[PDB]
């Protein structure tokens, strides 16, 4: 159970990951 | 447009000032040999070992096989005087004609004479400069192909007997043996080029590279780059400054292990023992002294179920056991007397050592490259009493730091180079920003 | 002593500056 | 013709025994007036099988195969001792020294790791009655020691062992002791080995003998932490004869 | 029922003279006359039976045979006991300093 | 394994290749400024 | 040891190794007289 | 428009979300290797024989481990520093116990490291920026191939490398101090310099910058809507920051020029770490820490203690303990 | 407690008779151990063969006895085995085998006797520390 859990944590780091790259607020100018 | 801190930069396009600078500079480094030898000799003991004594150059010239005789003795210090003293001598000319140069001489050479004038971005005449050094250099590599078959030889410490200088009457020539070293893996076992362990191919592979010196300086002086060559490069000074501070850093680390590692051309009746040699010679030690109070090393459990004294490799060698199973690839004048073709053999193990080779084993052991930046000998824990830091460590040290050094240089001058050549290297024009002419990436 | 060799020597560089300064040279 | 050390270095051919040709049916002949050495016995193992358990009680199990995970470091060479020739025309093999012992795992399916010393130490082995020559059907059996895996020194992860290490797992310091018993308190085995050499070349010119053998033993114990399994090794063997 | 072997050893006699079947070498060290010569000796033919039976080794100088004489009382014999004996451990244990 | 061996062996190659030939493609002219 | 003949010099080879780094000492103390320019 | 044209300008599009470049070709392929060998190897691996003794130590979670203790354990002592790809093995049987996939993963992630850097003056380059972040990350990227290459090739082997795990990482520091006296090189003192220094200055320049913030927005708002993406006028008033710091120590040090305050950020931290990098790689030569060991005696020669011997003491305890099990020899010479 | 006589006095000879230094004696020896000694004798033990040290009850035990001036300077120049039994300057540095051993070349007779010297006093003044090994450093 343990395993899992240190297992499903990273995943979900992973997972943010890939979001706050292609899912961003988008920076726009002035 | 430079500051102070970046005064050099200033001499980028004057030639003349920037000649006697680097040949100021060539003093410098024939004054440091010259004056550096005077002062190991002045320093050196006969009776002592050239590696418990600090000394780096000397052993560089007693490896030439100068002032030495059978098994590295010391037989005569006028050699090492006199390579001093012509370095030293020497110094005050490039001082001569550095100071001369950067001083009174013309600003820029390309008025006095089209021939030292040259500029930069003349493809033509770099790779003709590039050509004339070549050829130097190719010289120089006779020079020692020269010394080792028609002068007196090299120091061999393979020799019979204990080492000795020896004439090289058969280099090899065989490019297969040759280049092969420049084929084989960097990894444990192979070694590449630093594996190289004898003087025939030392001498065999610098009639080759004299050659190809040659050659090629012949080739840069008659040729011009092609397109291929033209259009992938930045043609500048500063660019041409990268290009070459990368090639001292690559060789730079290519030094340090070799003076790591190789215990040939860096024989180590001179250097001291590698960190490898030394520590299979206690290894070595210990096999002996248990051996002779009755111990059979070849069937002494360890208390890992290892052999204590002996154990296999993981392709099936004999070698020694303990820490030093990472060690086996060693090979060394005093230890190969033992290698059967299975490894190490345990009938010349039980009846063949020899006594010189005890003393050898004992020795090295006692002289690993471990010591405290002030001097102290051996493990981190040991107590002052021995002053000694093997000139293998400083040697390996001081090299690693430089090569490292230069290929940030490398770095700093070739980015700075690419982006001087393209116009932006002083920053942003902010009429006209790049990335306000691209569309968002989002 | 070793300091009186080495003291004359280091005197030397800086001797050069000052006498151009001085007699103003190409510094 | 034999090989150089470099020749031979990183090939494998190091932890090779060596080979008679398939010629090599001679036979050598046994003066028992004379007495004999072997200068150099040489095995090689080249399969290694453990024996399972099978939890029930009446169907004992098989032995089953196993991968080696310590690469070429398996065989034992360089050993030496005494040929004898024993009233009865029997000879004896009497192992006084060599490299007679390699620390080998090999993993069974389901990934457990099996460690054992595999071993001829302290061999004693023995061929029929009235032998008179060595030849291509004489077959020796023989016993030998295999002593525990780790010797005394040995510190398991807590910093335990015999002749030196901790006495209790002192990161559990008011325990119950009792139920660490067995693995607080570290034995030394030592067991015997069951071995048979099938001689199936014989060079009667130069004395030197090369076949088969099986080899029966115990796995490591883990100086008495759990049960050893029963280990089944074959492979080849060579060995030179020579006058005293 | 499991007990640590080598610790039962030093209740015995082992820990208080050199024991002939189990020392190792190096304890021959604390008496004059002994290390390397004898003691290499005494290891090699071991096990013995008695103390007294050191004096057999074949090849002992009649000056060898003094030396032991001298240094019997510091002697003794128990069981072999193979953790001790075992991976050459009485030419080399793993001690140094 | 030896198959194994051919297939990194290959693929390094190739991309090692991409690696040198990319940048002998002009790469100089590559920027937003002066191309040549 | 030095030869005998030059024994005379030895204290002042002792201190030739170190006269490479005085020249970059030197440029500082150049670059002061100027005043950093 | 020809089709190797098209692909070398896709490769080096300043439009991709993410740049690849001809740095790139190589670093995508070689730390996506890695990056699956290790999480792969985290979970599962089973036990590996870093020291060459038939000892195998359990560094994955399935055997046992948390986040914390688990490790990629390094490559066998046996090895050394020989090659150990998965094809020079006889089965990925023998290439788990004898740690191939830490050689793997370590081979593959500095090549892609390497590349990394290179790919950060490559889009310098594309987008007209100076050319010099790359020599900024120059100093991590040394400080890894201190540990995991350098040190290896000077004590002959890859098993004394810095573990890939949170425990391993502290075991190698601890070793690393009884056998060099890492504590008492000077390299190591001008990288805690480095390091405390640049968190001393991070901390300076975000404190100074926040504290002279130009009043945009009001109480009921972050202040940082006071500032907008692209916007040309600086967000601060650098002369009452100026102002504030001269007076906290004295006017001349403190900064006033931004390009100098910059630089003086970039340069500490990496040149400290630089050497840092170079004392873990010089210490591979065992070229080792300052020995001040019963330096100090009286007029009889009685031994006199200081902090040194005391930091002896400690590091005799790590030197006899560590790889109990490993040496049959009185001298840890490697 | 500073370096006096009755600390720098040693026994000569195996008759008891007794010795006593100069302070420029002992620290002659503690020179002269270190150039030819310490790199395998560091300490009082000795690196190459743990078993045997310069503590000064090993010395009294070994045959010839070693515990004073004369048996100290005969080892240096013809070293045996602890039992006196065989001659070891093939492999232990010596006069008599300063052929190859060469820091034993330069080496004269009062040399020997500081070094003898040195290796005597040492004990009385860190007692333990000297042959003791890294469990007293
Ligand atoms: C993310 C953003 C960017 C996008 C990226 C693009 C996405 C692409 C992501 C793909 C990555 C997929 C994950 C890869 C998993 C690695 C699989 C492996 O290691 O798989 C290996 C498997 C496992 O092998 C088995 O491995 C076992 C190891 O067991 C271990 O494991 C067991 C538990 O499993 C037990 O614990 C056991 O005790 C323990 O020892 C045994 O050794 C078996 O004998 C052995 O067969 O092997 C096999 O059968 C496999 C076949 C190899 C056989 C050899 C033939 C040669 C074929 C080579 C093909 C090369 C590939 C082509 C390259 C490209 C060319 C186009
Ligand atoms: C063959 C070697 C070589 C050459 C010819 C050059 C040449 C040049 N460099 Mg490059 N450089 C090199 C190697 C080299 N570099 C290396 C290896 C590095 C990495 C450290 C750099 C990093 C570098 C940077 C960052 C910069 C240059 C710049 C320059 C230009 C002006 C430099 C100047 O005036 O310095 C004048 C000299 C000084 C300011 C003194 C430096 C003093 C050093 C750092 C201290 C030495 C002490 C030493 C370590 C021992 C300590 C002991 C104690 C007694 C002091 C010039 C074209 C500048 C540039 O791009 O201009 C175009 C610039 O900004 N260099
Ligand atoms: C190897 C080191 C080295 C060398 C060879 C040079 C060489 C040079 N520099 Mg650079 N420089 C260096 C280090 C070096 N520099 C360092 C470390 C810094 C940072 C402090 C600088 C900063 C710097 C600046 C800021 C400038 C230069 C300039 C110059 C050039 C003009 C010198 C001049 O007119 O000064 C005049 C100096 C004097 C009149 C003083 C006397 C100096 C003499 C030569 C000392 C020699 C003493 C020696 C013992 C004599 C033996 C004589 C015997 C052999 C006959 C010259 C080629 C200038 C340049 O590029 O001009 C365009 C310039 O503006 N340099
Ligand atoms: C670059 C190659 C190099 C190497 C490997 C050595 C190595 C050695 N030298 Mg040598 N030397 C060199 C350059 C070199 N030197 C130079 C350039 C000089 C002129 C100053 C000398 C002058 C010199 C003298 C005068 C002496 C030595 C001595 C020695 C030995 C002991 C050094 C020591 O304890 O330093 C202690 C450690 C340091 C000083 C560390 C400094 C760290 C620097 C400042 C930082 C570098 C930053 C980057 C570039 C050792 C074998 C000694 C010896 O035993 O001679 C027989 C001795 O007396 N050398
Ligand atoms: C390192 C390269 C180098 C380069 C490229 C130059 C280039 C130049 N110098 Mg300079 N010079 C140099 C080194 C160099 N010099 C040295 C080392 C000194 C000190 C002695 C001088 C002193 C000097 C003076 C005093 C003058 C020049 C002048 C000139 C110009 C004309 C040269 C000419 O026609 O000579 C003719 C060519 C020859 C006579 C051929 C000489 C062949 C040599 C001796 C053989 C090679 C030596 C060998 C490689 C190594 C030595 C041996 C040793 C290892 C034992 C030219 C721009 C002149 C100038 O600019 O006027 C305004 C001028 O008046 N030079
Ligand atoms: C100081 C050394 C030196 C330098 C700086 C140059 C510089 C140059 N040469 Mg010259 N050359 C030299 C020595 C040198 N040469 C010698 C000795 C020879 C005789 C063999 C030649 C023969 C030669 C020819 C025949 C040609 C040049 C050309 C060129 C230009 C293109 C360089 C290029 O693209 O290479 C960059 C290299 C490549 C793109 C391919 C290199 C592949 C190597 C082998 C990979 C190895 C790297 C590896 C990681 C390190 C380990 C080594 C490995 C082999 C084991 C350039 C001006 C070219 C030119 O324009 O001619 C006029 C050309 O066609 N050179
Ligand atoms: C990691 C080290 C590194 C990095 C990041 C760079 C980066 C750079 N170099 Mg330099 N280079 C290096 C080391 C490095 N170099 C060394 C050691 C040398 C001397 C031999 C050179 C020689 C050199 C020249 C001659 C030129 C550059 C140039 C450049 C720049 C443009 C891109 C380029 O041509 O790269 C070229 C890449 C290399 C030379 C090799 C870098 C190695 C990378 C990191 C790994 C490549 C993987 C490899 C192909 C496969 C190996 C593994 C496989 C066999 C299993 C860029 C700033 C160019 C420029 O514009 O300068 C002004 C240029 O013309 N470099
Ligand atoms: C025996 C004798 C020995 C002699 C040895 C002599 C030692 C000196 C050698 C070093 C010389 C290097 C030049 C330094 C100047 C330079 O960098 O200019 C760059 C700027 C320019 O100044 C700026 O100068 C500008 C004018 S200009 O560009 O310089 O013309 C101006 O615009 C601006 O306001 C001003 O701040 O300087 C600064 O802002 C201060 C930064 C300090 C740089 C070094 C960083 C320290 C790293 C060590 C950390 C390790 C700890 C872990
Ligand atoms: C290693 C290269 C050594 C050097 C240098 C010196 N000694 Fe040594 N010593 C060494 C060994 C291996 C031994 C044991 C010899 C044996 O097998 O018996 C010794 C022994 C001694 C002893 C006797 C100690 C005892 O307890 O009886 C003495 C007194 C001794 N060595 C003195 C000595 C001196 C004065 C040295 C410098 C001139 C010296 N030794 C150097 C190894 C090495
Ligand atoms: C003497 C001797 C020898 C020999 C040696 C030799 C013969 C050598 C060779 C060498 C060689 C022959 C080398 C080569 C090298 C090369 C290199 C180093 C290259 C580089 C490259 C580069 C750098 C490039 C890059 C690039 C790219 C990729 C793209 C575009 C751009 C550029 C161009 C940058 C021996 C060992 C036997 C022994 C001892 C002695
Ligand atoms: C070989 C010989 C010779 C030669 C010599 C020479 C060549 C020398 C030179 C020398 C030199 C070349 C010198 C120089 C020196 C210098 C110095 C002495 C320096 C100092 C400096 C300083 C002290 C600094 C300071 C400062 C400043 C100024 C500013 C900034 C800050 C500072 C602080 C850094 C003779 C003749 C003797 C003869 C015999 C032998
Ligand atoms: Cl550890
Ligand atoms: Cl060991
Ligand atoms: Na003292």
């Amino acid at each position: 159970m343990e395993t899992i859990t240190y297992v499903f944590i990273f995943a979900c780091i992973i997972a943010l990951f890939f979001f706050a790259i292609f899912f961003r607020e988008p920076p726009r100018i002035t | 447009g430079f500051a102070w801190w970046a005064g050099n930069a200033r001499l980028i396009n004057l030639s003349g000032k920037l000649l006697g600078a680097h040949v100021a500079h060539a003093g410098l480094i024939v004054f440091w040999a010259g004056a550096m030898t005077l002062f190991e000799l002045a320093h050196f003991i006969p009776e002592k070992p050239m590696y418990e004594q600090g000394l780096i150059l000397i052993p560089h010239i007693a490896t030439l096989g100068w002032g030495v005789g059978p098994g590295g003795e010391v037989v005569d210090t006028f050699p090492f005087f006199v390579v001093g003293v012509v370095h030293l001598i020497s110094s005050a000319v490039l001082g001569f004609g550095g100071v001369y140069h950067a001083i009174r001489g013309p600003e820029t050479l390309e008025e006095y004479s089209s021939f030292f004038g040259y500029d930069w971005k003349d493809k033509n005449k770099m790779t003709t400069i590039l050509g004339f050094h070549l050829i130097v250099l190719g010289i120089g590599a006779l020079l020692l192909v020269a010394k080792a078959m028609f002068f007196g030889g090299l120091y061999d410490t393979w020799a019979p007997g204990g080492g000795d200088v020896r004439v090289i009457t058969n280099p090899t020539l065989d490019p297969r043996v040759i280049f092969g070293y420049l084929l084989k893996s960097p990894f444990g076992g192979e070694g590449w080029i630093v594996s190289v362990n004898n003087l025939e191919d030392v001498v065999g592979g610098h009639i080759w590279i004299g050659l190809i010196c040659i050659a090629g300086g012949i080739w840069h002086i008659l040729t011009t780059p092609f397109g291929w060559a033209r259009r992938a490069f930045i043609w500048s000074g500063e660019a041409y400054l990268s290009y070459s501070l990368g090639a001292l850093s690559m060789m730079g680390f290519i030094a340090t292990c070799f003076v790591w590692f190789n215990n040939t051309v860096y024989p180590s009746e001179f250097y001291g023992p590698t960190g490898p040699e030394a520590s299979q010679a206690q290894a070595m030690t210990f096999l002996i002294r248990d051996q002779k109070l009755g111990a059979n090393v070849g069937s002494a459990q360890g208390p890992t179920g290892l052999g204590k004294y002996l154990m296999r490799s993981p392709t099936g060698e004999i070698i020694f056991g303990g820490e030093t199973m990472r060690f086996w690839d060693f090979r060394g004048p005093w230890l190969e007397p033992l290698r059967g073709p299975n490894g190490l053999d345990l009938n010349k193990i039980k009846n063949d050592i020899q006594p010189w080779q005890e003393r050898r084993a004992a020795e090295y052991m006692t002289h690993a490259p471990l010591g405290s930046l002030n001097s102290v000998g051996g493990v981190a824990t040991e107590i002052n009493s021995v002053n000694f830091v093997s000139p293998r460590s400083w040697l390996a040290t001081s090299h690693f730091v430089l090569a490292f050094f230069f290929l940030v240089g490398h770095l700093w001058h070739a980015g700075r180079a690419r982006a001087a050549a393209a116009g932006f290297e002083k920053g942003i024009d902010r009429e006209s920003e790049p990335v306000l002419s691209m569309p968002s990436l989002d | 002593a070793q300091l009186t060799m080495i003291a004359m020597i280091g005197i030397a560089g800086p001797m050069i500056i000052f006498l151009l300064a001085v007699r103003r040279g190409n510094l | 013709q034999t090989l150089t050390y470099d020749d031979i270095v990183g090939t494998g051919l190091a932890n090779k025994c060596p080979t008679l040709d398939d010629t090599a049916r001679g036979a050598y002949p046994i003066d028992s007036s004379q007495t004999y050495r072997i200068a150099r016995l040489c095995l090689q193992p080249t399969t290694f099988l453990v024996k399972e358990e099978p939890k029930n009680k009446r169907q004992e199990a098989e032995f089953v195969p196993t991968k080696l995970v310590t690469r070429e470091t398996t065989s034992l060479d360089q050993i030496q001792g005494e040929l004898k020739v024993n009233s009865d025309g029997s000879l004896t093999f009497v192992e006084e020294d060599g490299i007679d012992f390699q620390p080998v795992t090999v993993q069974m399916a389901g990934g457990e790791r099996i460690p054992l010393l595999f071993t001829v130490k302290n061999l004693v082995a023995s061929t029929q009655p009235n032998v008179t020559s060595i030849t291509t059907s004489t077959d020796f059996k023989g016993e030998f020691n295999v002593p525990s895996y780790r010797t005394a020194n040995f510190l398991d992860p807590k910093g335990r062992g015999l002749a030196s290490g901790y006495d209790s797992a002192i990161a559990l310091p008011q325990a119950k002791e009792e139920e660490l018993a067995r693995a607080n308190v570290k034995r030394f085995s030592l067991t015997k080995g069951q071995i048979s050499l099938n001689v199936a070349k014989v060079d009667g010119r130069t004395g030197e003998i090369a076949g088969t053998f099986e080899s029966e033993q115990l796995s490591d114990d883990d100086m008495g932490a759990h049960e050893p399994h029963e280990v089944k090794i074959q492979g080849v063997f060579y060995a030179s004869i020579e006058p005293a | 029922e499991l007990v640590n072997v080598v610790d039962e050893k030093l209740g015995t006699a082992y820990g208080e003279k050199i024991d002939l079947n189990n020392t190792n070498i190096a304890a021959f060290i604390q008496y004059r006359g002994l290390y390397p010569t004898l003691a290499k000796l005494i290891v090699k033919n071991a096990p013995y039976e008695s103390v007294e039976d050191v004096l057999n080794i074949p090849g002992l100088t009649e000056r060898q045979k003094q030396i032991l004489r001298e240094n019997l009382e510091h002697f003794t014999v128990t069981e072999v006991e193979t953790a001790l004996v075992e991976g050459g451990d009485r030419y080399n244990n793993g001690l140094y300093k | 394994m030896e198959t194994l061996k051919i297939t990194v062996y290959i693929v390094v190659t190739f991309f090692v290749l991409l690696f040198v030939f990319g940048f002998l493609s002009g790469d100089p002219a590559r920027n937003p400024k002066r191309k040549d | 040891k030095l030869p005998e003949a030059y024994a005379i010099f030895d204290p002042l080879v002792d201190v030739l190794p170190v006269i490479p780094v005085l020249f970059l000492a030197l440029a500082f103390v150049w670059q002061a007289a100027v005043g950093f320019r | 428009a020809n089709l190797w044209e098209r692909f070398c300008n896709w490769v080096t599009s300043t439009d991709n979300r993410l740049y690849v470049g001809w740095f790139g070709v190589i670093m995508i392929p070689t730390l996506l290797a890695a990056t699956i060998c290790f999480v792969i190897a985290f979970i599962a691996a089973p036990p590996v024989d870093i020291d060459g003794i038939r000892e195998p130590v359990s560094g994955s979670l399935l055997y046992g481990n948390n986040i914390i203790t688990g490790a990629v354990v390094p490559s066998s002592n046996a090895i050394g520093l020989h090659f150990y790809p998965i094809w020079e093995a006889a089965s990925l049987d023998e290439w788990l116990y004898n740690g191939g996939p830490y050689q793997l993963i370590i081979f593959h992630f500095l090549l892609g490291a390497s590349c990394y850097m290179g790919r950060q003056w490559e889009l310098s380059y594309r987008l007209g920026m100076r050319p010099w972040i790359c020599v900024a990350y120059s100093a991590p990227l040394a400080s890894a191939f201190a540990v995991f290459l350098i040190y290896p090739i000077g004590q002959g082997s890859f098993s004394d490398g810095m573990p890939l795990g949170i425990s391993g990482t502290f075991n190698f520091m601890i070793v690393f101090q009884a056998e060099h006296n890492i504590l008492m090189h000077p390299f190591h003192q001008l990288g805690v310099a480095g390091v405390f220094g640049g968190a001393l200055f991070c901390a300076m320049h975000g404190s100074l910058v926040t504290s002279s913030l130009i009043r945009e927005t009001t109480e009921t708002e972050s202040a940082n809507y006071g500032y907008k993406f692209g916007q040309e006028e600086e967000t601060y008033n650098i002369v009452a920051a100026h102002g504030y710091f001269g007076r906290l120590i004295f006017q001349y040090a403190s900064f006033n020029n931004s390009r100098s305050l910059h630089f003086f950020l970039a340069a500490w931290p990496v040149v400290g770490v630089w050497f840092t990098a170079l004392g873990i790689s010089t210490m591979a030569f065992n070229l080792n820490g300052f020995n001040f060991n019963h330096s100090v005696i009286d007029a009889k020669g009685n031994v006199i203690n200081t902090w040194a011997d005391i930091i002896n003491r400690a590091n005799l305890g790590m030197e006899v303990m560590h790889e109990r099990n490993a040496h049959n020899f009185p001298l840890d010479l490697a | 407690a500073e370096l006096t006589p009755e600390v720098l006095t040693v026994p000569l000879n195996s008759e008891g008779k007794t010795i006593t230094l100069t302070e420029k004696q002992y620290l002659e020896g503690k020179r002269l151990f270190q150039y030819a000694c310490a790199s395998c004798h560091v300490g009082g033990i000795t690196k190459t063969n743990p078993s045997l040290d310069l503590r000064t009850e090993t010395l009294a035990l070994a045959t010839p006895p070693r515990d004073n001036i004369e048996g100290l300077v005969d080892y240096m120049k013809n070293p045996t085995t602890y039992d006196g039994e065989q001659e070891i300057a093939e492999v232990h540095p010596s006069l008599r085998s300063a052929d190859i051993f060469p820091k034993m070349r330069n080496l004269t007779e009062k040399d020997l006797v500081a070094i003898a010297g040195h290796i005597l006093v040492e004990p009385k003044i860190l007692g333990d520390k000297w042959g003791g090994g890294k469990v007293y450093y």
